[PDB]
């Protein structure tokens, strides 16, 4: 059955991550159906690297302050926390990272091991002084979504280890909005807004092609039960 | 300005337009008279070329002259002289 | 436009007319009700209009003396021992008795378990009083209440503005096509629909002959029968639908005075001016918004809420100086497509579709004479026309409706009929449509809630509950609790229960609630009706209990909780709302204030005789007033031109009017309004009052 | 006169300006709004409504 | 009740009517 | 923007239509045109759409009470039949949703046109011209929506606690992204107190100070927050230099906010944030899960206690009544008074028992809709039922509407209501009439000039001293102080000056004015304009609806009148002084007051002299003039309590108020010359006013009294 | 939980299937649910009688003498036809019934290539003047469309347009339940129920929504 009006894809970039979606038209109630949809498994479904958990020498029950350095604790695992990393092995991997003396830490002191890098090397995450030296120990691993801190089981072994919640998808956040646009001869289609903001590891358009290409499986997981099926069709390219 | 971008009869944001006028009511007749002005011009347009000159401003696709009275009462392509 | 309107316009008290007051000349002392209104005069039915106060209607129990003066039954209790001989008493006769509550705590001997009992003293005080000396009772509840406001649910529950709003509504339902009867009502339902006089009732008792849509057949018992000729699509005052369709079988037997068959908002012979829509109370989105309504397209799509409306449009050819007019299809100047639908005499093929400017009758008038246009002459020297002699002013289709043709019904005097002195032909046509609902449609309940639709959303944007079964309308819940009617609450709560079935545990002896509970109201299937007298119905306790106990329908799934809310799934988004909203079958009704019949606009239509200002109404073309008061806006304002605009050309100068209607046609530049016509009436007027009034240029 | 003779006791109004031969001066608010004239306020004052518009020479220059 | 095809109406009503509307 | 039927749309464009489709050879002729416009060709639809762009068309609703009665939207084609009204312009058009219709008008010369566009738009229509608060305000839904949005509640999921030792705090979060995320799922609620990092918003100042200095812009750089993912994401919808205000979102709240946005922000900016603080209170009202049931209303327990023991206090009062102590008239007024008290006590009681996550207390507490005297009469004690001549029943009802009444409770309680309702449709028309008036009196007063370079002014209070010493601010400034202009320098103890002459008086002026201890200005009012037609702008000061000075030809004298008439309807009276519609009706006619009070007309000492039937006062001169009697003053009125309270032998003003009452306009004139009776109306009126709460800044009022003074007499021919 | 989520039946009744989707993402399950249940309510093709015609009557407000109920309540009765089409193109049904007895909706002749699915319909009833001679129109469609106009198109004066409604699923409906386990192994299991008029199984409902929206989501696959 011909839709008899393509609904098309237009992107319209605003910074360097950052873009609005807009699809149209549409039949109409269809716009909610893909918007939460989309937006549900553009941050649901996407994989990503992100830390896991957290250790620092000098603190093992003294969860406020680290010597060295003046700021708190908790602005460091804030800091680690805002990390955009790729990793392509799935096992926990090791993050080092070592300053001596009075300085600016930043996200590029630190050394990865190859197969895992870091697109965010001019971050500022500590002001070392008064001749300061601090060693700062992550867990990177890779999954989907986003994971609140998950409890260190070897608590015996590594005391000072810290979870720290993840922000392991790669896009930010994604809004969406349903319009009402050019219904009177054209039956009341409406038009889908998203807005999306990812990390700057990826691109937009990368992640909505992902998206789509997991909710198109998914989907077809329901398709295939009859595989000749009369529904909509869309039309040519 | 850090307003967002405005849209449909608002386009011209209307604060801006007031700065270039002591009052908002010598703002209306400002545009209202041009407004004619423009009428007269299109009507004008294929005779023989009177003292009035159309749109400073390129014109949409079609637009009212009012919008277009606007639009050059923002872009500061008009002079007025008050009562 | 319903049995319940026709019902109440009878047993009506007013108070306007020849040897009454009119409403100028009412104070405020008689628009207020009197302590002797009380079972003689309902003291919550009377219009909200300047009328408040001054007509009302009819208590339930009332009798007129054969004397004029109003009167009321009540029992006489003797040494606290309660009669059954009814008295009747009109208001003066009050006073030098005592008369008791209407819902007194009766042990069935006639004494009061406790002596202080609330009575209505002298001067109509209420105060306490020992039983020994009260001599006099009321008959029963809702005996100070008329029979519009007896049918409320719930009514003890309800403020008295809002009852007196929702009285007012029931009378102004519309008849739909299918008239569901109520899930929770009142007794007088039923009596109301019978003694409505439009529900056919077997006089005489005995079996069915035959039963067929146009009529009943009814085989007495003493040998002869009865033919009830049934009333079908007949236009009522309000030009509503009247259908009549019989509810018996060809082999029953009825009793007299039985229901045969039901009106037009009667079902099973107790009225029905609404249908039983599932509630929720939630505010969505907006949508519901300052009393606004919203709807499930299920109700448009199964004509749940849809009336067959009908209008007639006389049209009558009379004699004339200049000969006759014929009710013919020699119509000058017209296309053929729209001619296709008229048959050779001259009028619309019954069963036939037309719309708003379609031809209705081909009536056509002698012309006369006129000022032949030279321009008509090279008009018809171009293609042959001919001069057309006769004037076609034929009938057709006002603006804003349309419909299918009912019945066509001619008269003349070729046909020997007492048709008035001067007309000739006169014929009457029948034009229905079956007007769905739509946005702007007023709906209410009978509590005092009103609103018009904000919006039909189809049913995949509707909360619906873990069944799946979508809510069909939705109110906003910030009116209820300011505007003071949460009688309708209990209403949708005892709908629910009364849909889904109840049963009590009578495992262990009664619960404590359902004591004075009566037997047969522990047991209850699903969608079983039940009734609420007004001012004695269903308490609290009893609600909440029976809110307890509300078995399932098919499946094991209790979708309310105790406390009445339950959890629903939202439609647009997805996901599980928060926190339970209230849920429960409710009582809705449409009302006579459709938009159809209230959207008007006009451009440039017909214009006063003295004054060139526009007239006004929906019978003409109209024209928005705009009166001095708003006139005071525009001038604060400080807009001038829009002001003048308004006054000058846009109403009142005649070549001002041209004029501009020249100019935006050629689009040109409007031109400089002129000096309204009015004013030169004004001059003119004054100076027939011998008063030299000249204008001076300098 | 005529603001008064349009806002209570017509008559009685109509009878003393009638009795005085007043002679109105057609200036006010409702005399204006009555005869069809422009409203002494807001764009209907001598400031406003002699706006003269013109664009400026390098506007038109530019066309 | 008291009418012939008068339809099951259930009631919450205490007390009895002596007469009939 | 507005909604509009399509089929009225085609109705008023059809010579628009005709023309542009005649013009696109849709048809031949303008004949053709007509035919395919009444046949409604689909052709018709596509040019009609056409048309209406960026053409204003005018609202009105019947009645126009004040100028915000009708109003100039754009509109759009929709479907159906029923014009669809922004829901934020209600409350100025008093528009309500039970089937009220409005009449659209269209607007034609390129001069209506820009009028409509410039002058009555409605984006650019929302402070109120009478006293100035904002009249688009967020609505019912939306402010229960937005009161839901940011409450605080304690011990919700995902809150915000320090810990040590074990595990860190595990509440803070590093970005409104984050949060979002982890509201998503359900660790982290909207409600809960929780620490975030933010960017994208202004801190609040004494955070701004403390932290950022003095560059603090909010763009750059990040600051821990102590507040609600409710609240980011509310103030998040505030324009970007907007300082965070994290508060519980009462309606006066966002009153302030609103205030201030139009007040320091364009106009295009603050009606923009109004729309998008529509739509946020509107989606999060349902998410708010308000609905009510019948478990909602719950009753106060000690309800029948306290029934019960003023029982007991009505028994004995009614015993007494039969042994002949009491009268009739001394029982009646015990009971009620102990009726009075008892409601109270089951009122307080309620008050006690409701919990505050109620939906009844959340919708009264939000500022949406209803007062709790309300949800007292739902459940609990309806409280005194009036009669028909005005009294109050001895023997009220004890139940509420709740548990539900009896026949004859619900008998008496339909009394009051009728009352009730029958005195509106009197109270309106006269309120008509009196706006009729008011409209007619001051037509003449319109700006001319910008400035009369007067001297002469209006002092105001200001915050009077306190007797301990100190700066109590004076409740009554938006009304009198504020939208002035300064007369004269405030200095202080002959120092620097504070504010300088010709100043428009705001919110910076008047702190300043307080800080500096000065209480006493003059501001330039138009009591005072030297200008010999209408009155100049500076005189007339701050124009309320747009919040700037007043324009050079605005009819202000008609936005006066309708500024004082537009409430009227919520005028009532209260329980031989009327203050109702009556009573400012009877101040602006000029005429003799029944509650008449005669005032001194020389200082000195009283005499007072109690009489028979009437009381006699005798004002005895400091100087050699002659001893002034009063004679008719009846024994129903009472003496006034100025100053202890006045008695026999004390000094008195040359114009003291002897009797209680309401003195005549015309007796305080004669005696202290046109300011005082300026002074004296203004106050009354104001009084009568303000009493059902009701704002009206005094300036309007001026302008009807300087319509009233304007003439003089003659004694001399 | 990296596995990938897969689907089963559950048929309850021939009508109500039961489909359970696991394991999706945290969250995921209410909105899938209601990204089925949608195009399972709107967008399902199907097929329903969109005009009738009977021979005595010329419109829509009138009765035939013979049978009890009226041509406006005959129509009501028609709208819950239950019929089932694979041909595009319209096609016409007869119904043809004298002499007294109960007109049902299994007395109707249908064509080859057209099941009505509800044979014991009541329609109406007659009597001994009773003679009803009615012609359906049934051509397949998706949704809810209106009663066309018969001026709109080439239709004879005595054709009686009738809104159609085609949509076979009756009613679904969607359930999850998270795990939410501390350990991070959190999913959510989707059961989705699914009720059809009859027409179409719902397994059949459940690939025709599957279809419709799979190329929807492509939109979006095939930007790159
Ligand atoms: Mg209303
Ligand atoms: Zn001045």
């Amino acid at each position: 059955m011909l839709i008899s009006q393509r609904p098309t894809l237009s992107e319209d970039v605003l910074t360097d991550n950052r873009s609005q979606f807009v699809i149209e038209p549409l039949e109409p109630g269809f716009g909610y159906t893909l918007g939460n949809s989309l937006r549900r498994t553009l941050l649901s479904s996407i994989p990503g690297a992100a830390v896991t958990s957290i250790r620092i020498d000098g603190v093992l029950h003294e969860f406020t302050t680290v010597p060295g350095v003046k700021e708190d604790v908790t602005e460091i695992i804030l800091n680690l926390k805002s990390l955009v990393v790729s990793s392509e092995e799935d096992e926990p991997v090791t993050m080092y990272l070592r300053k001596q003396g009075p300085g600016e830490v930043t996200a590029g002191d630190i050394v990865p091991p190859a197969g895992v890098t870091v697109h965010n090397p001019g971050m500022h995450i500590a002001t070392l002084n008064d001749k300061g030296k601090l060693e700062v120990e992550l867990v990177v691993e890779r999954g989907r979504g986003y994971v609140p801190a998950v409890q260190n089981r070897a608590s015996g072994a590594e005391i000072g280890r810290i979870p720290v919640d993840s922000i392991y998808s790669p896009v930010l956040k994604v809004t969406y909005k349903v319009d009402a646009t050019r219904v009177e001869q054209r039956t009341d289609f409406d038009k889908l807004i998203l807005d999306v903001e990812t990390k700057n590891s990826i691109s937009p358009r990368d992640a909505l092609a992902s998206a789509g290409k997991t909710l198109v499986e998914l989907f077809g997981l329901a398709r295939e039960l009859n595989v000749e099926a009369e529904g909509i069709e869309i039309g040519p390219s | 300005g850090g307003y967002d971008t405005p849209l449909g009869i608002t386009n011209p944001p209307i604060d801006e337009l007031l700065d270039r006028v002591s009052s908002k009511y010598a703002l209306v007749i400002y545009a209202a008279k041009r407004a004619r002005q423009i009428n007269d011009y299109y009507n004008q347009l294929g005779e023989g070329i009177l003292e009035y000159v159309g749109p400073l401003v390129e014109p949409g696709l079609q637009e009212k002259p009012l919008s277009i009275a606007l639009r050059e009462i923002h872009a500061d392509l008009l002079e007025h002289t008050e009562g | 436009n319903n049995p319940l309107s026709g019902l109440t316009h009878k047993r009506r008290l007013s108070a306007l007319g020849p040897g009454g007051l009119s409403r100028e000349r009412a104070g405020l002392e008689v628009r207020d009700v009197h302590p002797s209104h009380y079972g003689r005069m309902c003291p919550i039915e009377t219009p909200e209009g300047p009328n408040i106060g001054l007509i009302g209607s009819l208590s339930v129990y009332a009798r007129v003396n054969p004397f004029g003066f109003i009167e009321t039954p009540y029992r006489k209790v003797v040494d606290g021992v309660v009669s059954d001989e009814i008295v009747y008493l009109t208001a003066d006769e009050e006073d030098r008795h005592v008369v008791a509550q209407a819902n007194s705590p009766i042990d069935a001997d006639g004494r009061f378990v406790e002596p202080r009992v609330l009575v209505r003293r002298k001067a109509g005080e209420v105060e306490y009083v020992p039983s020994s000396e009260v001599d006099y009772m009321d008959v029963s509840p809702r005996q100070m209440v008329s029979v519009a406001t007896a049918m409320i649910p719930f009514l003890e529950h309800d403020d008295a503005n809002r009852a007196l709003m929702g009285a007012n509504m029931q009378r102004q339902a519309v008849p739909l096509v299918r008239s569901e009867a109520p899930l929770v009502g009142t007794g007088m339902e039923l009596r109301a629909a019978i003694d409505a006089g439009d529900v056919v009732v077997a006089e005489e008792s005995g079996v069915i002959e035959e039963v067929s849509a146009d009529y009943i057949t009814v085989m007495h018992d003493n040998g002869t029968r009865r033919t009830y000729r049934m009333r079908k699509f007949a236009r009522s005052n309000h030009g509503t639908c009247a259908n009549q369709c019989p509810i018996v079988d060809a082999g029953d037997r009825v009793e007299a005075g039985q229901v045969i068959a039901d009106g037009p908002c009667t079902d099973d012979g107790e009225m029905a001016l609404g249908k039983n829509l599932l509630v929720a109370i939630m505010p969505w989105e907006g949508h519901n918004y300052e009393d606004a309504i919203i709807l499930s397209n299920r109700l448009v799509e199964e004509d749940v809420l849809t009336s067959i409306h009908i209008e007639e449009h006389e049209i009558d050819a009379r004699d004339t100086k200049l000969g006759a007019e014929e009710i013919t299809r020699d119509i000058p100047n017209i296309s053929d497509e729209v001619l296709a639908d008229l048959d050779e005499r001259g009028i619309v093929r019954i069963g036939a579709e037309v719309r708003d400017g379609d031809i209705l009758v081909g009536k056509v008038t002698p012309k006369g004479e006129t000022e032949l246009t030279p321009e008509e002459r090279l008009l018809r020297a171009i293609f042959g026309e001919k001069a057309r002699e006769v004037r076609d002013t034929s009938l057709k289709v006002p603006h804003g409706e349309s419909g299918k043709v009912i019945g066509i019904r001619v008269f003349s005097r070729e046909d020997e009929d007492e048709l008035p002195a001067g007309v000739n032909e006169l014929v009457r046509v029948y034009v229905a449509q079956k007007r769905k609902i739509s946005d702007g449609d007023k709906l209410a309940g009978r509590h005092g809630n009103k609103g018009v639709i904000g919006k039909i959303l189809p049913v995949e944007d509707m909360p619906f509950l873990a069944d799946g079964t979508p809510v069909d309308i939705i109110l906003n819940t910030h009116g209820v609790p300011r505007r003071m009617n949460i009688g309708q609450i209990l209403e949708t709560h005892l709908g629910w229960c009364a849909h889904s079935g109840w049963k009590v545990d009578a495992a262990k002896g009664v619960p404590d609630w359902a004591a004075r509970l009566p037997d047969e109201l522990l047991e209850a299937q699903p969608n079983a009706i039940v009734s609420t007298p007004v001012f004695d119905g269903a308490q609290e306790a009893e609600l909440q209990g029976l809110l307890s106990c509300t078995l399932p329908n098919r499946d094991g799934d209790v979708l309310v909780d105790a406390d009445g809310k339950a959890m629903l799934f939202d439609g647009r988004s997805g996901e599980p709302f928060p926190y339970p909203v209230t849920v429960g079958y409710m009582y809705i009704m449409k009302l006579h204030h459709l938009v159809d019949d209230k959207i008007h606009a006009r451009s440039t239509g017909p214009y006063s005789m003295i004054t060139q200002q526009p007239l006004g109404g929906k019978a003409q073309f109209g024209g928005q007033r705009f009166g001095e008061m708003e006139c005071w806006a525009m001038q604060a304002y400080g807009a001038a031109y829009t002001l003048q605009e308004l006054l000058t050309i846009k109403s009142d100068d005649t070549v001002g009017r041209v004029k501009v209607y020249e100019a935006i046609v050629k689009g040109e530049n409007i031109p400089e309004p002129g000096i309204p016509e009015s004013f030169k009436v004004l001059l003119k007027e004054l100076q027939s009052l011998c008063l030299n009034v000249e204008v001076l240029s300098s | 006169w005529l603001s008064a003779a349009s806002f209570q006791e017509t008559t009685r109004v109509l009878t003393d300006a009638a009795i005085n031969c007043r002679s109105d001066k057609l200036n006010g608010l409702k005399e204006n709004v009555i005869i069809g004239k422009l409203i002494p306020a807001g764009t209907g004052i001598n400031r406003y409504r002699n706006i003269a518009v013109q664009p400026t020479e390098e506007a038109r220059a530019a066309a | 009740n008291s009418v012939p095809g008068a339809p099951n109406r259930v009631s919450f009503a205490k007390l009895r009517e002596p007469l009939e509307v | 923007q507005c909604g509009l039927p399509k089929l009225m749309a085609l109705e008023l464009f059809k010579p628009f239509v005709m023309k542009r489709l005649v013009d696109l050879n849709h048809a031949q002729n303008i004949k053709s045109a007509k035919r395919m416009v009444e046949r409604q060709r689909p052709q018709v639809w596509d040019v009609l759409e056409e048309v209406i762009a960026e053409h204003p068309v005018l609202l009105n609703r019947a009645p126009t009470l004040h100028r915000l009665g009708i109003q100039a939207f754009e509109p759009m084609l929709v479907e159906g039949k029923a014009i669809q009204l922004h829901p934020l312009v209600c409350e100025a058009f008093n528009a309500d949703f039970d089937g009220d219709q409005m009449a659209v008008h269209l607007p034609l010369s390129a001069e209506a046109q820009a009028e409509a566009r410039i002058l009555m738009l409605s984006s650019n229509n929302i402070l109120s011209p009478a006293s100035g608060r904002p009249l688009a305000m967020p609505r019912l839904d939306m402010v229960t929506g937005l009161y839901y949005l940011t409450t605080e509640v304690p011990g919700d999921t995902g809150e915000y606690q320090p810990a040590s030792g074990d595990h860190p705090e595990t509440g803070v979060y590093s970005s409104p992204a984050e949060a979002i995320m982890a509201a998503d799922r359900g660790v982290l609620s909207v409600r809960a107190k929780i620490k975030v990092r933010l960017t994208q918003l202004r801190p609040p100042v004494e955070i701004e100070a403390e932290l950022f200095g003095h560059s603090g812009w909010q763009p750059g750089d990040a600051w821990m927050a102590e507040t609600t993912l409710g609240r980011v994401m509310f103030n998040e919808l505030l324009p970007l230099g907007y300082p965070f205000v994290n508060k519980q979102m009462h309606k006066k709240v966002q009153a302030a906010i609103i205030n201030d946005l139009a007040e320091r922000y364009p106009m295009i900016v603050v009606a923009q944030t109004v729309d998008k603080l529509k739509d946020a209170g509107f989606y999060w009202a349902t998410r708010s899960g308000v609905t009510v049931s019948m478990a909602d209303v719950l009753v106060p327990p000690r309800k029948k206690e306290i029934l019960d023991h003023y029982e007991e206090r009505a028994d004995k009062v009614e015993k007494q009544f039969q042994r002949g102590a009491l009268n009739h008239d001394e029982r009646n007024e015990a009971l009620v008074e102990i009726w009075k008290e008892a409601t109270d006590e089951v009122g307080q009681a309620l008050r006690e028992h409701y919990p505050d996550d109620n939906p009844i207390i959340t919708i009264v507490d939000s500022g949406a809709t209803g007062n709790f005297t309300q949800t007292r009469t739902l459940a609990g004690m309806k409280g005194l039922v009036t009669n028909p001549k005005g009294e109050f029943i001895p023997r009220p009802v004890k139940s509420s509407f709740r548990e539900g009444l009896t026949v004859l409770e619900y008998f008496i309680n339909t009394h009051g209501a009728r009352k009730g309702l029958a005195d509106t449709a009197l109270r309106t028309a006269d309120s008509g009439y009196l706006t009729r008036r008011l409209v007619d009196v001051s037509q003449d007063v319109i700006v001319r000039e910008h400035d009369c370079q007067t001297e002469r002014g209006i002092v105001v209070e200001l915050a009077e001293r306190a007797p301990d010493g100190t700066l109590i601010r004076d409740p009554y400034i938006e009304t009198s102080a504020y939208a002035r202009t300064l007369g004269t320098d405030a200095v202080d103890e002959a120092g620097n000056v504070i504010v300088e002459r010709g100043q428009d008086l705001g919110d910076p002026e008047i702190d300043a004015l307080l800080a500096a201890g000065i209480t006493q200005v003059k501001v330039r009012s138009v009591l005072t304009c030297a200008t010999s037609t209408g009155v100049c702008a500076t005189c007339y000061g701050r124009s309320m609806a747009t919040g700037k000075l007043v324009d050079i030809g605005e009819a202000v004298g008609i936005v006066a009148a309708q500024s004082i008439g537009e409430p009227g309807t919520q005028l009532t009276m209260r329980t031989d002084i009327t203050g109702g519609l009556p009573r400012v009706q009877e101040l602006f006619e000029a005429r003799v007051p029944r509650g008449k009070a005669p005032i001194a007309d020389v200082t000195g000492r009283v005499r007072l002299e109690d009489g028979e039937r009437f009381y006699k006062i005798t004002i005895v001169p400091d100087d050699g003039g002659e001893e002034v009697v009063y004679d008719k003053i009846s024994k129903r009125q009472r003496l006034r309590v100025f100053k202890r309270v006045l008695s026999d032998g004390d000094h008195v003003e040359v114009g003291q108020q002897l009797m209680e009452g309401s003195a005549d306009p015309h007796e305080v004139l004669r005696v202290q010359g046109p300011r005082e009776v300026q002074i004296h109306l203004v106050r009354e009126v104001q009084e009568v006013y303000r009493a059902q709460g009701v704002s009206i800044h005094d300036k309007h009022i001026e302008v009807i009294v300087r319509q009233m003074l304007r003439r003089v007499t003659i004694i001399d021919s």
